[PDB]
RNA sequence: CGUAAACGAUGAGUGCUAAGUGUUAGGGGGUUUCCGCCCCUUAGUGCUGCAGCUAACGCAUUAAGCACUCCGCCUGGGGAGUACGGUCGCAAGACUGAAACUCAAAGGAAUUGACGGGGGCCCGCACAAGCGGUGGAGCAUGUGGUUUAAUUCGAAGCAACGCGAAGAACCUUACCAGGUCUUGACAUCCUCUGACAAUCCUAGAGAUAGGACGUCCCCUUCGGGGGCAGAGUGACAGGUGGUGCAUGGUUGUCGUCAGCUCGUGUCGUGAGAUGUUGGGUUAAGUCCCGCAACGAGCGCAACCCUUGAUCUUAGUUGCCAGCAUUCAGUUGGGCACUCUAAGGUGACUGCCGGUGACAAACCGGAGGAAGGUGGGGAUGACGUCAAAUCAUCAUGCCCCUUAUGACCUGGGCUACACACGUGCUACAAUGGACAGAACAAAGGGCAGCGAAACCGCGAGGUUAAGCCAAUCCCACAAAUCUGUUCUCAGUUCGGAUCGCAGUCUGCAACUCGACUGCGUGAAGCUGGAAUCGCUAGUAAUCGCGGAUCAGCAUGCCGCGGUGAAUACGUUCC
């Protein structure tokens, strides 16, 4: 069988990042990169406006707050249902960070996902936020189950 | 759910069309006229052991070639055979019919005549081992790189009907350059219906 | 014959096949007929050849060892079957014996 | 007490009958005072092994060998080590020990399989990792029940249930009700006498008739012969009647799994084994190496079809690069380019390096359009489910025959309290509505495709160009992108249901068609237990096309448009 790997596209015409196009491919509903590109650039223009900063550094700070060190996997032996904590390899750190940004942004609820993604980045920058509940809770699940490693 | 017929599998690779023309405006009508032709000619020469009929359509004219493996039963005395054969076809089709009859040397390599030869022996109450083994020796001496004759039905045994393989040599139904003759025949016996499936791997083309 | 079939069907068929068939069918290649006798070097090492020799009732000459059975071999020679000079000596004597025979 | 799987499941004694090898307690020898090595012999205790034995497993000098002596015990399984009697025992029980009755087996050892909540290895959207759903609502569709005059029949876990049905208004259509028919609606017969047709009127729901009118057949040397018609007569027909547990043929499924076998040989009393196992390897019983096997066949792969690229030929109806004109590739012009369709070339672990046995193969590199069966398709081994199909067909047998057959109209297969598969549409801002701009592929068209114009709000309508089609049409692609607008509500969401008015198809849209126009606007605010699909141009989403077909598509079959997320891994199902 063996492990297979995938690829992704380097630039964005404004905000030249790999991972921002990785977020473009994420949150794509029904095969529409155009709508996700529109949502993303209008959101980052809100992040450049509402806070007078470049939104690249705010976006990496939000990622750094969300990227989880420790997943907690499963291990059922007998009738025990133990969860076992896993040191996450950093690709999955970035992609769990992007899932938590996208999911808790669209789960928030405001008058566009432009605004939801903007305010979720602004919350995950100054770490207290909705996806960071999931960050904290995964680290708490790894903290409770640390007896197994 | 099993094997695709090798005749229908190798059409348009190496095995030609039997029915060779091009459609103008009554393709269905030409088809069913030729089905009536093949029914009529195979009924009439199922005494005279005709295997295959290739039909042309040549702008109001039909060239029928007939592969028989004996000439003088079907071209015969010359006059009478071509009279009773071209004349009734000119009637029951409605236009000109020309008949060219190619004779199959090595009568035991064409699977239609071979399957009919096994079917008649079952109808002649010859045992269903003797038919297939005798015919396999006849075909493998007539020269074939493999033969497979499979007979199924009630073999003279009432409440269980089973399939019977006899074969010699390579019969490679998956090689798509094979030139394999496949042919069925049916044998209505007193105990029911027997089905003869013979296919003869004869040699491939590089 | 024709040496041009495919670019490598001569390889995958011919070469691969020549290797195994030459190495194993050796100099018994041109045998054409059943042999009269059989000269082996060790019966314990080669019970299969000794077995079907005694079955086919071919009389056998042979060097045996002290752990081998002299009842099974028709013509028993006691000597060294893994010292190369003793086996060279015995095959030498017997090949000279058969070379002195056809006249 | 007096019993144990109290066993070596192997009575005691004795003698004989190859070896190799540990070990326990002794003895003696050949050099050495020794340590210690070797040799030799006892008695006990292990293992492997020849002859011999055995049904085989195996035993084999510690016999299950070859013998002799003596003892104990067995004579199918159950009932049953039971009951009765006796002896012994405090007792529990022990020992001795049947019979009626009942069965055709019980049993040993071995072989092939299958299975294991046994071990090993491996693989697959199987699990995980994700992404989207189904289960909730509405509707479309199929199925169970139930209502029925009939709700025709067939399928029934995976492998039935948007299945046969690639199109139930009539037909189909079998089923029901009523009117009917009886060599018959369909095909060979026999005998005639000539054409059959065609229309009109009456019936009649129509079939079926009464009729009128009309019959023109022909071919020859005169007898006839190719039709069709009726008219008899009887052979016969006709069954979508039953049996898929009588069948042929054709399929599903395991499963595109990698297996399934045979020849000759040898092994075994035999069943069987061997090959086919073992090591590495593979997508693969693929391939190599070793091997009591050597081969072979069906499978696997390859050839076959498509897509990925380029060369030659071939440029019109296709293409517009430079040559000017054009509302327009329209014209002149050109085969460069795309395209098309033929022949090629091409990718083979071939070359490099590395590993591994040097093999087979594997990991990376260069080249290249293409890299390790490149993506897909077609191909479905021996056999498994007495799987499915007697309703596509052909069928053996059994049944019906003035009817279980045939015609005709009307209904039903669309019923509906309920469950239940598959699907479509939504519940909404990545949204809804309104306006502008663009980009496709593949396929269809002769009583068919139908431009343009005109009219109608619209579904569409009238006249009609072109097209048997790389020309002309279907054909104004849609999500998309760009502006305007609502602002998070059962709403500018959603469209069910329904009233009215229309349109098209067709004898005919009432049960029972699709579509339009106006209006009404429902359940529904992302779905419990449970559960499915997918590893890349895939899933998700968007339209287009075609079969079927007058008309009916949310189904199916293909086509493109945008177009992801994840695979640590085999712990678990």
């Amino acid at each position: 069988k063996g492990p297979v790997a995938k690829r992704d596209v380097l630039p964005d015409p404004i905000y030249n990042s790999k991972l921002v196009s990785r977020l473009i491919n994420k949150m794509m509903i029904d095969g529409k990169k155009g709508k996700s590109q529109t949502i993303l650039y209008k959101s980052f223009d809100i992040i450049k406006e509402r806070t007078g900063n470049d939104a690249m550094e705010v976006f990496e700070q939000a990622l750094k707050n969300i990227m989880p060190v420790l997943e907690v996997k499963a291990r059922r032996v007998g009738g025990a249902n133990y969860q076992v904590p896993v040191e996450v390899r950093p690709e999955r750190r970035t992609t769990l960070g992007l899932r938590w940004l996208v999911n808790y942004a669209r789960l928030r609820g405001e008058k566009t996902m432009e605004e939801r993604l903007a305010n979720e980045i602004l919350d995950a920058a100054n770490n207290t936020g909705a996806a960071v509940k999931k960050r904290e809770d995964t680290h708490k699940m790894a903290e409770a189950n640390k007896a197994f490693a | 759910g099993q094997k695709v017929n090798p005749v229908g599998l190798r059409i348009g690779v190496i095995r030609d069309w039997e029915s060779k023309w091009y459609a103008g405006k009554d393709y269905a009508d030409f088809l069913h006229e030729d089905l009536k032709i093949r029914e009529y000619i195979s009924k009439r020469l199922s005494d005279a052991s005709v295997s295959k009929v290739e039909i042309e359509r040549a702008a109001n004219r039909v060239n029928i070639t007939i592969h028989t493996a004996k000439p003088g039963m079907v071209i015969g005395k010359g006059g009478s055979e071509v009279e009773a054969l071209r004349k009734a076809l000119n009637s029951l089709t409605g236009k000109r019919v020309h008949i060219n009859i190619l004779e199959i040397k090595r009568a035991d390599l064409d699977a239609q005549l071979v399957a009919d030869n096994i079917a008649r022996q079952l109808e002649n109450r010859v045992s269903f081992r003797r038919a297939q083994k005798q015919q396999i020796q006849r075909t493998m001496r007539a020269g074939a790189q493999g033969v497979k004759t499979m007979v199924s039905g009630r073999l003279g045994g009432a409440d269980i009907a089973r399939s019977e393989y006899y074969s010699e040599g390579t019969v490679p139904l998956h090689t798509l350059r094979a030139d394999i003759d496949y042919a069925t025949s049916e044998a209505d016996t007193t105990y029911g219906k027997l089905g003869v499936k013979v296919w003869i791997y004869r040699g491939e083309v590089l | 014959g024709t040496f041009d079939v495919l670019p490598k069907k001569e390889v995958v068929q011919l070469k691969k096949e020549l290797e195994r068939l030459e190495k194993f069918l050796g100099g018994i290649k041109d045998m054409k007929d059943l042999p009269d006798a059989l000269f082996i070097i060790d019966p314990r090492k080669e019970r299969i050849a000794v077995a079907e020799a005694r079955k086919l009732n071919i009389p056998i000459i042979g060097i045996v060892d002290t752990n081998c059975d002299p009842d099974e071999i028709d013509v028993v020679i006691p000597a060294n079957d893994d010292a190369i000079r003793a086996v060279k000596l015995l095959t030498s004597k017997m090949a000279d014996a058969i070379l002195e025979a056809k006249q």
